[PDB]
């Protein structure tokens, strides 16, 4: 009926195709429970959106400021607002917005109302897709755009994971590593940097130091799952 | 199923000649499960076709360039000039991905028969499927089928069984006497009593290991003896 | 009919094909009594889950020590941990026993009284601690993803996989112990020594396992 992740497989009984991006992929059956599926839907949406913003951010940061490594961009900004003032502002603002989102996740009819200016509120929406003031100028049909969102978001999740694992192995940014691959397509793969056989294991060493200073402390900067690296 | 593999044997009641090259052999009873019989026919076709390609490749590679050992042709320093000392990692990547695609497609044709026939990009093009293992269409472009299909399947599977035996023969000869197929044949014809499987079995000419761009491939022989 | 540990041998009557990993293996008839069999089922599951965690941890830390990261072997990690970090081993042990005693007494008194532990006495948590089956607590805390909920055939397949990987991990931890006692080195050091020379490097060539030669 609908396009599936495996063009010959049968989707699980709990994936009927109603959701955007529903391609019948749940081999572990994590979304079998109807209550867990709502939470995983919201987590997929926010992971997608965070990862899309983050991938676009790294790319545009690499283009505008190639002077700075995105993996090191946390300890190289030197803003006048210090580390902890920024951390406090971020903590409280993100706490507010994420607790609001969480309260919409639990009891959906709860939080559409502005807590200051009562005249403004969101229309009755679906969980994960607030709408209202969050969505001016929706260009076209909403279903196809939800599908587009979740597809670009899955791609961007994999893209951020790739940024991480190509910045730990190569030590270079996304476009820098892309040019590294284009300048040597057959030698700069992960297959051409690494190989395990029954008798030896060659893993790529990390280009990220194990610790960095950042103002009088030593932040542990570990490779993600080195050792399990091929 | 007629004219079985032995004069006095009976065919098992699941081998009745509906498959090509059915001599009713199955002495281990592995095809008693029909699921397993389907899967084993597919694996038989895969081993057969890959072994026909393999014997063809070893033979034509020894005939075109006898300068190169087929047992050592996989080494990157023995590769042709456009590919000599190529990075085996990127090569293995090309192969891994391009074969994962096609073999997963074939496997999904095994699981759900007739579900991966259509092209997934240009959805106007459908490979047919008379049988599982015989796609046809773009895989049968000359159109030798839509004729005697059972007889051609029989020819295919017979030559494929022979090619499997012949390639394992090539491999074991290369491990024993250190020579290719035709080199071993000419070495037999040079002295057909002092150069045969006697005085050559028991000695494995394969090294204990081979360094390939940093890796050490363990490089075993199919039987023990003399390094 | 059903796969048995000893093909041909009929399974015992008390081992119906209902529990996960039921292969009719009870030569000593230890679980012949039903309540004792429930107790031993939960014991097998706890042993196997602790052994899965232990095999995974030993394997991961051995991988890390083998590739060169800052890891001791599993037989040296306790000392290294309590001496690198100035940790008092008595304090750590009594904290561990306090917490595990709370948890395991809750276990025990849900086994004795399955209806218990769900009254809201702990912190008001009622349904997070009621238990689905014996040895399979479930709920939003022990089964946060809801994998027991929803698909039931998937749940049975997962029970089988759990008990079987648990038995395999118990065998694996017994193997780690015996391999340390014999070869005196790590598990993946043993594996690399075996992959180097599969012949001439095995349990038959330690002089410990087979004392004949
Ligand atoms: C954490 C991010 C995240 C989350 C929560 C979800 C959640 C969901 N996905 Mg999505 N998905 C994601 C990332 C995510 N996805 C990515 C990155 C891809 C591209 C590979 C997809 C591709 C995809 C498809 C094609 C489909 C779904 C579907 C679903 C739904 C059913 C599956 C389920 O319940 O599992 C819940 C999932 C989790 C709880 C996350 C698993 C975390 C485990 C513990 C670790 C996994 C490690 C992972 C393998 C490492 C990968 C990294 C790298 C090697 C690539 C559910 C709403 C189906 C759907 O829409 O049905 C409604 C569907 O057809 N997903
Ligand atoms: C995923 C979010 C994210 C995060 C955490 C970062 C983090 C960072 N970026 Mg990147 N960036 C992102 C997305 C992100 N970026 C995107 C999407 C773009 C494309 C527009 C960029 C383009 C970009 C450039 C061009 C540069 C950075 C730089 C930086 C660094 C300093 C930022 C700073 O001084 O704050 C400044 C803070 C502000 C100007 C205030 C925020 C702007 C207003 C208030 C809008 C915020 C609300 C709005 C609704 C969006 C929120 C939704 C969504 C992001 C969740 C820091 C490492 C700099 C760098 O390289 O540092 C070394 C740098 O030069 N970023
Ligand atoms: C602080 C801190 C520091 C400095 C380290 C340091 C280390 N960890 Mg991490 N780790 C920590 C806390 C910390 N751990 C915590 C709190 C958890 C939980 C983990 C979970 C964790 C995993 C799961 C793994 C590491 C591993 C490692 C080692 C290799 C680096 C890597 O991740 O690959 C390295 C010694 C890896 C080891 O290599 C086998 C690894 O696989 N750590
Ligand atoms: C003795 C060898 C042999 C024989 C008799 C056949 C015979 C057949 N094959 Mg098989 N095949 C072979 C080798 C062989 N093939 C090998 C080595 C491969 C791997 C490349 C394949 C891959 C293959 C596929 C993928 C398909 C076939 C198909 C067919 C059928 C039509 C083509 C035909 O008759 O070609 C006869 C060939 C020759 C006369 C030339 C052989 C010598 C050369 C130089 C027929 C049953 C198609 C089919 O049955 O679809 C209906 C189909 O889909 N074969
Ligand atoms: C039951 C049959 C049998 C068995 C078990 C062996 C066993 C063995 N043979 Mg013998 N061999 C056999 C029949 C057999 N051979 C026959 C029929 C011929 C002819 C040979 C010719 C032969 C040679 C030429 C050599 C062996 C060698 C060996 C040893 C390594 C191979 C091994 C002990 C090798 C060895 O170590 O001596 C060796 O060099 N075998
Ligand atoms: C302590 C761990 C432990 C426990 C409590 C159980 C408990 C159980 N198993 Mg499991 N099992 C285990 C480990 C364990 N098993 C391991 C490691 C394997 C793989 C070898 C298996 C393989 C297995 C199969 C294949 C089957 C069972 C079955 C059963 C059930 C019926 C038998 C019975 O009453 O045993 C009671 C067991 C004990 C009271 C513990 C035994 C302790 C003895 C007294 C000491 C000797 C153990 C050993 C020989 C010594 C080795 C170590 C030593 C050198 C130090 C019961 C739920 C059957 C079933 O239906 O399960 C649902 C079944 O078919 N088990
Ligand atoms: C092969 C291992 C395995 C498998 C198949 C299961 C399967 C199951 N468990 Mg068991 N369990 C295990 C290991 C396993 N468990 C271990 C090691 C522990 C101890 C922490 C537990 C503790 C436990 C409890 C307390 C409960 C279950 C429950 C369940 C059921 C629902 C969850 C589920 O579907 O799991 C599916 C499992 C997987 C898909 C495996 C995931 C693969 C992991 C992530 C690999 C990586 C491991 C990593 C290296 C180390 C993890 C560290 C850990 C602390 C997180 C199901 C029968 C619940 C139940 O029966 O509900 C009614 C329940 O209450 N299990
Ligand atoms: C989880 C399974 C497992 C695996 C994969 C390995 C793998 C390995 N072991 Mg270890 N080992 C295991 C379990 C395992 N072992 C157990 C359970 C023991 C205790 C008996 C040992 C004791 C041991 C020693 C003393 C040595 C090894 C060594 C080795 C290496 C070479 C193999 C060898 O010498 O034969 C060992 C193979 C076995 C003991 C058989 C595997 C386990 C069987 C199948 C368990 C069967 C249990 C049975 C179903 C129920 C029992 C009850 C029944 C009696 C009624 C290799 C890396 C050697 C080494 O270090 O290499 C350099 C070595 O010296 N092993
Ligand atoms: C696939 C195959 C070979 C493929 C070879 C290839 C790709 C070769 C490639 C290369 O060489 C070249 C071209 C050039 C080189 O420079 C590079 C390499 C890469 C090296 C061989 C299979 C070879 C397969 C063989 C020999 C299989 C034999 C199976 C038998 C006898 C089964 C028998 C039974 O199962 C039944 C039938 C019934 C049961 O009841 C009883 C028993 C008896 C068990
Ligand atoms: C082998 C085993 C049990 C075997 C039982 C068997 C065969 C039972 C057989 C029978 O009863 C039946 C079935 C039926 C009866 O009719 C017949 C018999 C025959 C009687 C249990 C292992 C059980 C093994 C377990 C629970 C292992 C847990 C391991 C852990 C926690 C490891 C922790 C650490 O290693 C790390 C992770 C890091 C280190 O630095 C720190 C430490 C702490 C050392």
């Amino acid at each position: 009926s609908r396009p599936l992740w495996l063009p010959g497989s049968t989707p699980p009984a709990h994936l009927k195709g109603d959701l955007p991006g529903d391609f019948g992929f749940d081999p572990l059956g994590l979304g079998a429970n109807a209550e867990s599926l709502k939470w995983f839907k919201e987590s997929e949406l926010v992971h997608s959106r965070w990862a899309m913003a983050a991938v676009a951010g790294i790319l545009v940061q690499e283009i505008v400021r190639p002077d700075v490594f995105w993996y090191n961009a946390g300890k190289e900004v030197e803003s006048p607002l210090g580390p902890l003032g920024l951390l406090a502002v971020e903590f409280f603002l993100m706490h507010w917005v994420e607790v609001r989102r969480w309260q919409d996740l639990r009891k959906p009819g709860s939080v559409d109302q502005d807590p200051i200016f009562s005249q403004y509120k969101l229309p009755p929406h679906e969980v994960g897709y607030p709408g209202g003031v969050f969505a001016p100028f929706i260009p076209g049909d909403l279903a196809e755009l939800k599908v587009k969102e979740i597809k670009n978001g899955r791609l961007a999740m994999l893209a951020f994971v790739g940024f991480v694992m190509a910045a730990q192995v190569t030590g270079k940014g996304p476009i820098a590593a892309l040019q590294e691959h284009l300048a040597d397509p057959w030698g700069t793969t992960i297959f051409s940097k690494a190989a395990v056989v029954p008798g030896q294991a060659v893993a790529p060493p990390c280009k990220i130091p194990a610790s960095v200073s950042y103002k009088g402390i030593e932040i542990p900067t570990p490779c993600f799952l080195q050792g399990l690296w091929p | 199923d007629r004219k079985l593999w032995a004069p006095g044997v009976v065919a098992p009641e699941y081998l009745k000649g509906d498959l090509a090259g059915d001599y009713g052999w199955d002495p281990l009873g592995l095809g008693a499960d029909p699921t397993a019989l389907k899967w084993y026919r597919q694996s038989e076709l895969q081993h057969a076709r890959w072994a026909m390609l393999g014997v063809a490749g070893v033979l034509v590679q020894e005939i075109v360039k006898p300068d190169v050992y087929f047992y050592e042709a996989g080494l990157p320093q023995n590769l042709p000039e456009p590919f000599t000392n190529i990075n085996m990692g990127g090569l293995l990547a090309w192969e891994f991905i391009l074969m994962h695609w096609v073999e997963v497609r074939r496997w999904q044709d095994y699981k759900n028969f007739g579900s991966v026939n259509e092209d997934p990009i240009f959805k106007g093009n459908k490979v047919p499927n008379p049988e599982m293992g015989y796609p046809g269409g773009i895989f049968d472009p000359f159109g030798f089928s839509k004729g005697n299909l059972k007889e051609l399947q029989t020819k295919e599977i017979k030559n494929g069984r022979l090619a499997m035996i012949a390639y394992m023969a090539f491999i074991l000869q290369a491990q024993a006497t250190g020579k290719g197929p035709l080199a071993a044949l000419s070495a037999h014809l040079s002295n057909p009593f002092g150069n045969n499987i006697l005085k050559n079995i028991g000695t494995c000419t394969v090294p204990h290991s081979v360094d390939v761009q940093g890796l050490t491939i363990p490089l075993t022989c199919l039987w023990p003896g003399s390094q | 009919v059903r796969p048995v540990w000893f093909p041909g041998n009929p399974p015992p009557a008390h081992l119906d094909g209902s529990l996960a990993g039921d292969y009719g293996f009870d030569p000593l008839f230890l679980g012949q009594e039903p309540q004792t069999l429930k107790w031993y089922v939960q014991a097998e599951l706890v042993h196997g889950r602790f052994a899965m965690l232990g095999a995974a941890g030993i394997i991961l830390t051995s991988i890390g020590a083998k590739v060169g990261l800052g890891f001791p072997e599993w037989y040296d990690a306790g000392k290294v941990v309590v001496e690198k970090n100035n940790i008092d081993f008595p304090t750590l042990m009594v904290i561990q026993f306090y917490l595990m005693g709370w948890a395991e007494t809750k276990r025990w008194y849900d086994f004795k009284n399955p209806g218990s532990q769900a009254d809201g006495s702990f912190l008001g948590f009622t349904e997070e601690f009621k238990g689905l089956e014996n040895g399979y607590p479930g709920g939003r805390f022990f089964d946060p993803m809801g994998l027991s909920r929803g698909d039931a055939a998937k749940y049975q397949e997962y029970k089988q996989k759990e008990v079987k990987n648990g038995r395999l991990a118990m065998i694996a931890c017994l193997g780690f112990a015996a391999q340390y006692a014999a070869t005196g080195k790590g598990p993946l050091d043993n594996l690399a020594d075996h992959l180097a020379d599969p012949n001439h490097v095995n349990f038959a060539t330690n002089g410990v396992s087979i004392p004949i030669a």
